[PDB]
RNA sequence: GCCGGCUAAGAUCAAGUGUAGUAUCUGUUCUUAUCAGUUUAAUAUCUGAUUCCUCGAGGA
């Protein structure tokens, strides 16, 4: 039924020594991305692109039809490292939070597994607020200093708001920004 | 005739001589003041834990109830006790309460006292006003004027028993012993206080315990203080088997046959499977559609003869028939070792038939697979299916 | 938007997701009421006070 406004571009004349990153880079010249389920399509080889290299054809999709038309009108017979390639429409092919009053050095003297369990509990508490990039616990500090560095300061502010006034191990721990 | 539907609602009941659950508060054997408080509070339908605990407390036996948070355990402990106090009135003796409620916290004891005052509204019965960490003279002056129930801390109760301010007489003092949050009272912290509270009590007195969670050791410690207890939780009575995996998919009525053909074609659900249907004619049509699709299938329903149904059962047991279509009569009582998969394409109106269909496959500790197709017409059974999945852990 | 209305015209509470930042989504309530003070361009908001009828129950 539909004749024009096609988003499927067929690139022919591609060397078998090509990869998918190069195809993505070439498609990005005229588009943005077509990674709907996970990513965008690629060339279809003999054994599902597992045994063979490529069956002299590759498929490319774009968000709009004007971009595909401009690519077909401009990228016609584009020269890649192996050879020149043609483009067709169909072709009849297919931020640091500081926590204090959380632990004590006297509890880790007679319990070597309490510090690792407290660190795992602090990591599990910090993982619910955001992506924790770095987490350290000072076992030699008398105030129980701990540092949680995340990728975003909003997650660190949310962790400092959720950790201030909360109880951990029978002691009231405090949280502040850095 | 619908007494089994109240037990299937999902309320594990354990014990000998258990009374039937009441449907409403108007026919539960309560007094006029408890019904007036329930009408003033705005309770249109009672809780299932309350409907399981109120006849057990009205009969005079020991009960141990476990439910979720905010289910109304305080009202379920206060309403039949006040109903038994109003129906069977006794002489208000000096320094002796008729009920003893144990709370691990002072705020929880104050909330229990407020709930007991709201349940005993528009009446002359004032239970208690006492808490820990306050003045003992005001509590002694409040308890000296008359105390129906005793809802306070175990430490304050031990201090009142040591100073001869409140105790339990031997002949007739108290008839009900309530224990709110019994998981904390049966712990190592509150063990000797609860032991001294339970030791100095009347012999002829009921013991009630209610908590949100209950471990095995805490239940074994609490069962020794009671005499023939009745357990009440969720869910066990008429519940699904935990060994059989239950799966619910949202499909249409016409897409159910396509989903069954995709499960028989792509997946390994065609051989050694039992398919439950709604009617006998629909089961015969499904068996004819399975036989027309190059698949050996047998059928057993009320429209067929007994010899043909016995031959179909023998072919399903021996392995001659890959799939066996059956009605709701063959869902319960059938014990076949070859039935590994249970495909419920038609959802029944009652949850007991679905529980019998889920329990027919994967019995005696073995694993099993149960796949049921949920449609838009079975909206009333969706809550029962969700309760069965929450009780079975699916 | 449709032929004055059908409560998609506003404010506000709890939780989730996420950013450098703005934000996005789900579930409420909305005083149906009066007076005094604060305040607002004006609202708003907040701060306090405020027996009868019917068939054991409901409403005012």
């Amino acid at each position: 039924v539909e004749e024009d406004r096609n988003t499927n571009v067929y690139v022919s004349g591609l060397p078998p020594d090509i990869t998918v990153d190069e195809f993505i880079q070439l498609m990005s010249k005229f588009g943005i991305i077509m990674r709907d389920p996970q990513t965008e399509e690629f060339k279809v080889k003999l054994y599902k692109d597992n045994q063979g290299n490529l069956k002299g054809d590759g498929l490319c999709c774009y968000l709009k039809r004007e971009s595909v038309e401009l690519a077909l009108k401009l990228l016609d017979e584009d020269e890649i490292r192996g050879y020149k390639l043609h483009v067709e429409v169909a072709k009849f092919q297919l931020r640091v939070v500081i926590i204090k009053n959380m632990f004590h050095p006297m509890d880790f003297e007679d319990d070597p597994l309490v510090l690792n369990e407290i660190r795992e509990d602090l990591r599990v508490e910090c993982s619910k607020f955001g992506q924790i990039r770095k987490l350290l616990l000072f076992d030699r500090h008398p105030d129980g200093v701990a540092s949680v560095s995340f990728r975003d300061p909003e997650e660190a502010d949310y962790c400092i708001q959720t950790l201030d006034g909360r109880w951990f191990g029978g002691r009231q721990i405090t949280a502040q920004a850095w | 005739v619908n007494v089994f539907r109240l037990e299937m609602e999902g309320i594990t009941v354990k014990g000998k001589g258990c009374p039937k659950p009441i449907k409403s508060w108007v026919q539960c054997g309560i007094s006029m003041k408890i019904l007036n408080s329930l009408k003033k509070h705005g309770y249109e339908k009672p809780t299932p834990i309350q409907t399981q605990a109120i006849p057990a407390i009205m009969s005079g036996r020991d009960l141990i109830g476990i439910a979720k948070t905010g289910s109304g355990k305080t009202i379920a402990f206060l309403l039949p006790m006040f109903r038994h106090i109003m129906d069977q009135r006794s002489l208000e003796e000096g320094e002796g309460p008729i009920a003893v409620i144990m709370t691990p916290t002072r705020e929880l004891a104050l909330q229990i006292t407020k709930e007991c005052k709201k349940f005993s509204k528009t009446l002359g019965l004032r239970v208690v006003c006492v808490y820990g960490g306050t003045g003992i003279s005001e509590q002694i002056a409040e308890l000296k004027r008359g105390a129906e129930i005793i809802v306070c801390t175990p430490g304050r109760m031990i201090d009142m028993l040591a100073a001869n301010s409140g105790r339990v007489t031997n002949l007739r003092r108290v008839t009900y012993v309530v224990l709110d949050e019994a998981d904390r009272m049966f712990d190592m912290g509150f063990e000797p206080q609860v032991m001294r509270i339970v030791d100095n009590v009347r012999p002829d007195r009921q013991t009630v315990m209610f908590s949100a969670t209950f471990p095995r050791a805490m239940e074994a410690l609490a069962r020794r203080i009671l005499s023939k207890p009745i357990e009440v939780q969720v869910g066990g009575r008429s519940v699904v088997c935990s060994d059989v995996e239950q799966q619910v998919i949202v499909i249409e009525e016409e897409k159910k046959f396509l989903k069954l053909l995709e499960l028989l074609g792509h997946y390994q659900e065609s051989g050694s499977v039992i398919i439950f249907v709604d009617k006998q004619e629909h089961a015969d049509g499904l068996l004819k559609d399975l036989m027309r699709a190059s698949y050996p299938c047998m059928s057993l329903h009320g429209g067929i003869d007994q010899y043909d149904r016995d031959s179909i059962i023998n072919d399903f047991k021996n392995g001659t028939c890959k799939l066996l279509v059956a009605t709701s009569v063959a869902a319960r009582g059938l014990d076949v070792k070859h039935l590994i998969l249970v495909v419920n394409y038609s959802c029944p109106n009652h949850y007991e038939d679905y529980v019998h269909r889920a329990g027919r496959t994967g019995r005696a500790g073995n694993k099993g697979y149960a796949y049921t197709f949920i449609t838009e017409d079975q909206a009333r059974y969706a809550g029962d299916i969700i309760k069965a999945l929450e009780l079975s852990g699916t």
